[PDB]
């Protein structure tokens, strides 16, 4: 496939930064006081 | 003729060794609750959260953390010793608050001078229909 | 918090009031029924809802019926 | 005070007037099969002495009738 | 007199709120006040709280 | 022949399982003596199989390709190819005898329904008015027409309870 | 709580009759070395910050792919190294 | 003829567009 | 005797007996009459 390097970075990317991100985002988000 | 009796904090506590169904944290940052009674001798009871204790000749008092521990107490204090008490509702400011006897008189008797409150004068199935309160946040009951 | 509401069927049997275990119910005067007698939920920020009084509601149809809503620290039974 | 056979006379009598009232032993399975969840209750409770009873005598003596009919059928 | 059908009398229940709605009952009493269900029906089938009497306003029964 | 199928009397299938079938119960039979009880037992049931499979292929079943027989369920087309003994003979004979125990079941409930205590009438039976009534259930074709052309068969609508929608 | 016999209740020090206790808390600023206290709170000077000390959390997210572009191929793992022969299949396909 | 490198970098820099565009329909349905 | 019979006339002791006399006039059925697929009459 053209640009093999792409999955490796964007597995990772997908599977591990966006999920913690997302899940910190949305845990800071749900328990605000006040939004 | 009647006034809410203002709480005791003289008033002793039964025998009791210690337990772990006791208060929490949650009496410390919300609320909790304090039974009164009198008794006419020492004698071994059931406390709602598990074991037995003694309640003392005289005046006891009990801190539950629930008002349905209060009240099971108070039943069980009725319907066994034929003893009568008394709950008030404790917050962590230090305000006391008179409950269960409201007005002195139990609630299972009419005492002629309270507050009819939710008391709908139709049947149940002549409520409003869910459609015709549709956008309104308030349910057939309500009506 | 729950809704409790009371219709003119009562007999005012003083059956739910006695049946509740948080003191949410009591009796007060009526002209309605042979008892002279109608049920009231003044205190239904204590109503847990477990629905004992309509268990003990001998009218056909219930003449207390309890309406689950938004839950609070007091309607969960949390003692924690 | 010092260990004895104790022992009552002629307690109950043998007949069969009960078997055609089923529900006899429980008081709350007297007025009759009104629904069918009488007839469930009628075999829920047979066997629960504690309920048919407030005597421990009675109870004691249920359960050593019953034993010996479990011995009987084991054999 | 009296308001409503005499005791005794078969009367069929019109509240289709109640669990013998269209089923016929006897007639227990009738209380003779200002109250909202004063006639007391009697039924020979139980409803579903194990409860065979009921009360109903004038209205809500007719006679056999 | 009705759709494609073969009478098991002309079926090679048929008698290639029922020629297996015994084969291996004289497989079976060749451990034992020739009077004791296994050998008695084993030759009673060759004999029941060898007559299974002779009175099947006599009546007159039909046969499929893997040579086991098949029933017709249509009137007209089993009454025509001589199958109404299949499914059609078999439908009237339940229907009959399935009436006679719910009629007979009815007309006991509704008997006892008169009585001042029905419900114990429901749970002890009374023999002798069960056994009359049993008896009285096998006229029930004639009685159920009877009582539908009479209308008593039927309960007013209005008079039957129903919720409130 | 005035629990001087046996009350366990007292409005006037409700704070002592709600369990609010410590237990094992002990106040006492005479333990880590000055010299030492100075470095660590040096170090982490800046880094009180929640933006600053997500940043620090950001850059593990840096490293993450790192391993991914990087990393993973230093380590020689199976997935970014070479593959060998194939299989045909069931019948005749590839 | 397989797809080359700057095809799939074109794809990802119109796929990061539209996520733009998706992103601010979420916030006006959430309005 | 009359509370005998009234036991015996139960809806278990009589749901056993009758079931116990279909299954075995059945069992007779096939016993003397087997492999009846159709109805030959
Ligand atoms: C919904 C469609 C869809 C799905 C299910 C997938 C699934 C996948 N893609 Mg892919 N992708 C898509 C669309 C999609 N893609 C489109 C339209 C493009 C063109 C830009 C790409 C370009 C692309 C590349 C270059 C790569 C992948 C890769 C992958 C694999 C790993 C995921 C990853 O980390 O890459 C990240 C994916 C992207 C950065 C772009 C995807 C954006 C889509 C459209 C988001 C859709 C969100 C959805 C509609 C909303 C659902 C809600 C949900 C988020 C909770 C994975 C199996 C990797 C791979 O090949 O693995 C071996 C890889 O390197 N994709
Ligand atoms: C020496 C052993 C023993 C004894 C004397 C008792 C005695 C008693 N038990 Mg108990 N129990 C036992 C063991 C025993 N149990 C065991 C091992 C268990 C774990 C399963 C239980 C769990 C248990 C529960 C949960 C309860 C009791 C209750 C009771 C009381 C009422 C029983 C009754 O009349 O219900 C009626 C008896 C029956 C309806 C018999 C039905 C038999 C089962 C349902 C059928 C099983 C099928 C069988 C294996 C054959 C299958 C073939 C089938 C296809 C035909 C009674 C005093 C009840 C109580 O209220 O206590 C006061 C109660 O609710 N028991
Ligand atoms: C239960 C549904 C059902 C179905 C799917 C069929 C289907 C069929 N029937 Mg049939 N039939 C039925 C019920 C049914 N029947 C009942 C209840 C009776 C008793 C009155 C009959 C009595 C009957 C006879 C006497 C015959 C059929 C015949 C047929 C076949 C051709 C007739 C046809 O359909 O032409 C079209 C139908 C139109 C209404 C037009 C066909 C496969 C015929 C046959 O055997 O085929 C040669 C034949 O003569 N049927
Ligand atoms: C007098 C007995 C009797 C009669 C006349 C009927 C009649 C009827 N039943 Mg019913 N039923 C019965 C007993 C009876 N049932 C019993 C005892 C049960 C509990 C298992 C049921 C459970 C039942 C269900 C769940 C349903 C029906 C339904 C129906 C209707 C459709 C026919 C059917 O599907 O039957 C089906 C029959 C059964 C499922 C079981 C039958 C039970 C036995 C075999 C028959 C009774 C034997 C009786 C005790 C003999 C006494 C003899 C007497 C001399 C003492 C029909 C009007 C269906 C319906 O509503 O249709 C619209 C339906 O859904 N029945
Ligand atoms: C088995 C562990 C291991 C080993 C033996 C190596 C070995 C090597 N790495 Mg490396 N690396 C590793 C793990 C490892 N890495 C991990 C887990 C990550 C993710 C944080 C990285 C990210 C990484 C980067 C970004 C770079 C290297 C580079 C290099 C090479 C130059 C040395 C260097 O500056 O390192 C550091 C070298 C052969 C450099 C290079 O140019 O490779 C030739 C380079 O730029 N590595
Ligand atoms: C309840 C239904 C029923 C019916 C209608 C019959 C009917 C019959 N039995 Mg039979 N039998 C039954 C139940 C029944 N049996 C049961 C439950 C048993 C087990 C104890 C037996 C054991 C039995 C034996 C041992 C014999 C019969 C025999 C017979 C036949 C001689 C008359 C007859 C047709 C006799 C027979 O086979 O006829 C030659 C005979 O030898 N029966
Ligand atoms: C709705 C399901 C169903 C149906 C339609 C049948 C139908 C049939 N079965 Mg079968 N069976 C079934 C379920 C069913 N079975 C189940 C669930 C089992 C597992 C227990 C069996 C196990 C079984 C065996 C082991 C055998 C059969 C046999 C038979 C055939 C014998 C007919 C007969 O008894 O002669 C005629 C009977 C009468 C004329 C009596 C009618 C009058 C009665 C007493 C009325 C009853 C009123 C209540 C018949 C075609 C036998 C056979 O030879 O197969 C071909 C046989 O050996 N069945
Ligand atoms: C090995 C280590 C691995 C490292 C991995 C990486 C670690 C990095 C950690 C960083 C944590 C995340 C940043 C801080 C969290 C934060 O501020 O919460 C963000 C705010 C906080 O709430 C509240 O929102 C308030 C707004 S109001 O109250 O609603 O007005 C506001 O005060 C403020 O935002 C906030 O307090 O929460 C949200 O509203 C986020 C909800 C949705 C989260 C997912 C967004 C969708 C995906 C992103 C878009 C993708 C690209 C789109 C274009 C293609
Ligand atoms: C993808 C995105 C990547 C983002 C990267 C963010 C990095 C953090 C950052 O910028 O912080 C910005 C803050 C701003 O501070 C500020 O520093 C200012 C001084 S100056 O501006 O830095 O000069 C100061 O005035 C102010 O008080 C203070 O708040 O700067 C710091 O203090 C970072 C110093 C980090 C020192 C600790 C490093 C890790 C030590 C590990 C020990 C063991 C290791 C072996
Ligand atoms: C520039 C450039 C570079 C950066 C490239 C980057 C950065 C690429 C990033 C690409 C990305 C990240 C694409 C993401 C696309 C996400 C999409 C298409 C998501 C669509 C979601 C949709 C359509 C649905 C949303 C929904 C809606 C609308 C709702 O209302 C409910 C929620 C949900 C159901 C999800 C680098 C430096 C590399 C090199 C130099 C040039
Ligand atoms: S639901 Fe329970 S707590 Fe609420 S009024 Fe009824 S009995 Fe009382
Ligand atoms: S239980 Fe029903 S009838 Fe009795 S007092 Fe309460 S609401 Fe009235």
């Amino acid at each position: 496939m053209s640009a093999q390097f792409l999955p490796s970075i964007l597995v990772p990317l997908v599977g591990l930064v966006f999920p913690a991100v997302a899940m910190a985002s949305m845990f800071l988000y749900i328990e605000k006081e006040e939004i | 003729a009647f006034t809410p009796p203002t709480l005791q904090s003289d008033t002793p506590s039964p025998i009791f060794g210690g337990s772990t169904g006791g208060l929490l944290s949650q009496a410390q940052v919300e609320e909790f609750h304090v039974i009164t009674w009198e008794s006419k001798k020492e004698q071994i009871f059931e406390m709602p959260t598990g074991g037995a204790a003694i309640m003392r000749q005289g005046p006891n008092l009990l801190k539950l953390a629930r008002k349905e521990q209060c009240l099971a107490l108070l039943t069980q204090l009725r319907t066994k010793f034929k003893i009568d008490g008394y709950i008030y509702r404790v917050f962590p400011n230090g305000e006391v608050q008179y409950l269960h006897p409201k007005d002195g008189v139990y609630p299972e008797k009419v005492n002629a001078g309270r507050s009819g409150d939710n008391t709908n004068m139709r049947r149940i199935g002549q409520n409003k229909e869910p459609v015709q309160i549709k956008f309104s946040g308030k349910i057939p009951a309500e009506f | 918090s729950h809704t409790v509401k009371i219709y003119d069927t009562c007999i005012g049997c003083t059956q739910c009031v006695r049946a509740c275990p948080t003191d949410v119910l009591e009796m007060v005067p009526w002209d309605g029924c042979k008892a002279n007698q109608i049920a009231s939920a003044p205190r239904t920020e204590d109503c847990v809802g477990c629905k004992r009084c309509e268990s003990a509601c001998p009218t056909d149809f219930l003449s207390v019926r309890v309406y689950l809503g938004s839950e609070t620290t007091r309607s969960m039974g949390l003692a924690y | 005070k010092k260990v004895k056979i104790v022992v009552d006379r002629n307690p109950v009598a043998t007949n069969f007037e009960k078997w055609a009232k089923p529900g006899h032993f429980s008081r709350t399975l007297s007025k009759g099969p009104t629904t069918t969840t009488w007839i469930w209750n009628l075999h829920a409770d047979a066997h629960d002495f504690d309920t048919q009873t407030s005597d421990l005598e009675e109870i004691s003596r249920k359960v050593f009738s019953a034993h010996f009919g479990q011995l009987g059928i084991i054999f | 007199p009296d308001v409503g059908p005499k005791r005794g009398t078969q009367v069929r229940i019109l509240r289709p709120e109640s669990y013998w709605f269209r089923e016929t009952g006897k007639v227990v009493s009738v209380d003779q006040s200002g109250i909202r269900y004063p006639v007391v029906v009697r039924f020979e089938k139980v409803n579903y709280a194990g409860v065979s009497t009921n009360n109903y306003a004038l209205d809500e029964v007719v006679a056999a | 022949d009705v759709a494609g199928l073969t009478p098991c009397s002309e079926s090679k299938a048929f008698a290639k399982r029922k020629k297996n079938e015994v084969k291996a119960l004289n497989k079976r039979l060749k451990n034992y003596e020739a009077d004791s009880a296994p050998a008695l037992a084993l030759k009673a049931t060759i004999a029941r199989t060898e007559a299974r499979f002779d009175k099947y292929a006599k009546q007159g079943l039909l046969c499929g390709t893997d040579g086991l027989p098949h029933l017709i369920a249509d009137p007209g087309l089993a009454l025509r190819y001589g199958h109404a003994g299949d499914v059609f003979i078999p439908t009237i004979g339940f229907i009959y005898f399935a009436g006679w125990l719910g009629y007979a079941g009815s007309k006991y409930l509704q008997a006892v329904a008169a009585t001042a205590k029905p419900i114990e009438k429901e749970i002890i039976i009374d023999v002798p008015l069960a056994w009359k009534l049993l008896w009285e259930g096998f006229g029930w074709p004639l009685r159920a027409f009877a009582e539908y052309k009479n209308g008593s068969l039927m309960e007013d609508d209005a008079k039957i309870t129903v919720s409130p929608r | 709580k005035y629990g001087e016999e046996s009350r366990y209740f007292d409005l006037k020090d409700l704070e002592n009759t709600v369990g609010s206790w410590d237990m094992y808390g002990q106040e006492d600023k005479s333990r880590y070395n000055g010299l030492q206290s100075e470095f660590f709170e040096r170090a982490a000077n800046g880094l009180s910050r929640r933006e600053y000390i997500l940043g620090l959390v950001a850059i593990g997210g840096a490293g993450i792919l790192a391993w991914g572009g990087k990393g993973a191929a230093d380590v020689r793992l199976p997935t970014v190294g070479p593959q060998q022969p194939a299989q045909v299949g069931p019948r005749g396909r590839l | 003829m397989p797809i080359a490198d700057y095809q799939v970098f074109t794809a990802l820099f119109l796929a990061l567009a539209t996520g733009i565009f998706a992103v601010r329909l979420g916030v006006a349905l959430y309005k | 005797m009359k509370d005998f019979t009234t036991y015996l006339s139960t809806a278990p002791v009589l749901t056993l007996l009758s079931v116990t006399v279909v299954a075995g006039l059945l069992i007779e059925i096939n016993r003397f009459f087997p492999d009846a697929l159709i109805a030959a009459f």
